[PDB]
């Protein structure tokens, strides 16, 4: 094995040995500014094992960075409902999963945090296919679904977006899909859909980032799936007005929209790209 | 010649008066700083800069005095 | 502790409230006040010692009196240095806490950082808005790694206004 796993206050003292600023902000770390780990052997004397700081300067400042945050139920992205929540707290929902993979170069870096625990190992990734296969394979151990009986449909976003705000006032019930179904919508599009926001099993959300001299740009299109009982469901926007595809999550189509993603990226040539 | 020293005693008293005068009036700027905001930064600074003005107070009271008998012993030559 | 283990919403908090520049710049006027009158003091000792010697009050013995007042122009010569150097110290003290004003990020900037992040994560329902909740967090981080470089700066200058010299009543020579 060539992994490592430190906890959030030790993520920080490699930043802190490496000078570097920040990392993903998924990874939710505290920030190094200018101002154990010899045991498993992260540190020899005072300097980083040379390994560990070729993937830590990836994470640093990266090409590209893919990520996928899961969650057993349904995913609160990041909010903790508490009062005795402090200030800037760097704790993740106890049910989130958080996975990062940057590229620096050729040089492809995960890193995954879940509850206070980061962990970075190299990562091999070719296609479109290699990184659908991690965050199913991820989602999957979390919670084994079989894909929405449905039908693949495409959808005006802003129309949707504002069909699903009023829908979820009614709890996503069923007597309230009027709106939806008078879209296009099928009508056992919107029993699964409305059992996957209802009461979600497992929900994913793939998105991903470029740089070109210090420029941050999102993806135009995120890939989410959710979990319902009635199955697990495909949606993201289409390659780019603005379209939604709500279809099951299958392979092919789950593949499709990671490769919809990796595609609507703000500077082209994924798999090949400098800063 | 008595009529100048005598002067230079006189004139060397209302200097040490003068002098004791500011040095009452820069008391309080000196040793009355509140942080200027709530950080222990701020706190530290301005801690050090009233215990050397309360610091000063002593060092100049005890140097006034010598000034004091400095102008007597000059006086006292007549 | 650590400043920059402090999230942003404290160090900003901490430091838009306080008393501001204003007690330490009344601190280096007065300093300069008595530097100032420490060497007036100095330049009339200066003007009889150095009159009594040239004109000879008390003969071969004027010396003396010269003798006498020398441990008290010692002190008053140096102390004005050391008030100077007070005054230009708490003026340095100073702009060291308004260089860390200026670049502490408004404690309401880094609320409206956090509204929006619940206003982004409550309308997520799809999904569709992550990459702005996430650069929203990012951009938390950016001002958490701003506070925490202006404290720390702000400290740094600190040490450097912070030095006096030494001050001592007089002793005989």
């Amino acid at each position: 094995r060539t992994d490592i796993t430190v906890n959030v206050d030790g993520f920080w003292m490699l930043q802190a040995l490496l000078d570097i600023r920040h990392v993903a902000p998924e990874l939710r770390c505290r920030p190094y500014v200018s101002t154990v780990m010899r045991e498993q052997g992260i540190v020899v004397n005072d300097a980083v094992n040379e390994q560990v700081a070729a993937r830590m300067k990836v994470l640093a400042a990266p090409d590209l960075e893919v990520v996928a945050l899961l969650s057993r139920g349904k995913l609160l992205y990041g909010v903790i409902d508490d009062e005795n929540q402090p200030p800037g707290s760097r704790d993740i929902p106890d049910n989130e999963f958080r996975v990062v993979l940057a590229r620096r170069g050729q040089h492809w870096v995960s890193a995954v945090r879940v509850g206070n625990d980061i962990t970075v190992d190299d990562v091999t990734v070719s296609d479109s296919a290699s990184i659908a296969a991690l965050v199913m394979d991820g989602l999957e151990s979390i919670h084994h679904a079989d894909p929405a009986a449905i039908n693949a449909v495409n959808v005006p976003m802003e129309e949707m977006l504002e069909a699903t705000k009023s829908w979820q006032e009614s709890g996503f019930n069923v007597f309230s899909g009027g709106d939806l179904r008078r879209m296009g919508i099928s009508a056992a599009t919107v029993a699964a859909l409305g059992q996957a926001l209802s009461d979600p099993a497992a929900e994913v959300a793939v998105y991903a980032r470029q740089y070109r001299d210090d420029a941050k740009g999102p993806s135009a299109s995120v890939l989410s799936l959710k979990d319902g009982s009635g199955g697990r469901i495909a949606l993201y926007q289409q390659a780019r007005e603005a379209w939604l595809a709500i279809c099951p999550a299958t392979p092919q189509l789950v593949q499709v929209g990671v490769k919809t993603v990796l595609d609507t990226l703000p500077y082209g040539e994924w798999k090949t790209h400098s800063r | 010649v008595p009529e100048e020293l005598t002067a230079a005693a006189a004139q060397l008293g209302t200097i040490g008066a003068a002098m004791a005068a500011q040095n009452a009036a820069a008391a309080a700027p000196t040793t009355a700083i509140a942080p200027a905001a709530l950080d222990e930064v701020s706190a530290l600074q301005a801690a050090l800069f009233t215990a050397y003005g309360t610091f000063y107070q002593q060092v100049s009271a005890e140097a006034q005095a010598m000034h004091d008998m400095f102008v007597n012993t000059l006086g006292i030559s007549a | 502790m650590d400043f920059g283990a402090l999230p942003p919403e404290i160090n900003s908090a901490r430091m838009y409230a306080g008393a501001g520049a204003g007690p330490m710049m009344a601190a280096g006027a007065a300093w300069n006040g008595l530097a100032a009158e420490l060497g007036t003091t100095a330049a009339s000792y200066e003007s009889v010692i150095t009159r009594l010697t040239t004109e000879s009050w008390m003969g071969p013995a004027s010396m003396a009196m010269v003798a006498a007042a020398q441990p008290y122009l010692a002190w008053l010569t140096y102390t004005a240095e050391a008030a100077a150097h007070a005054g230009s110290q708490a003026m340095a003290s100073a702009a060291a806490y308004e260089a860390a004003y200026a670049m502490t990020v408004p404690p309401e900037v880094v609320a409206a950082n956090r509204a929006l992040l619940a206003a982004l994560v409550a309308t997520n329902v799809l999904g569709i808005n992550t990459p702005a909740i996430m650069a929203t967090e990012a951009l938390y981080a950016e001002m958490w790694a701003q506070d925490a470089l202006a404290m720390y700066g702000y400290a740094a200058a600190s040490g450097a206004a912070g030095m006096l010299q030494p001050l001592s009543p007089p002793s005989q020579t």
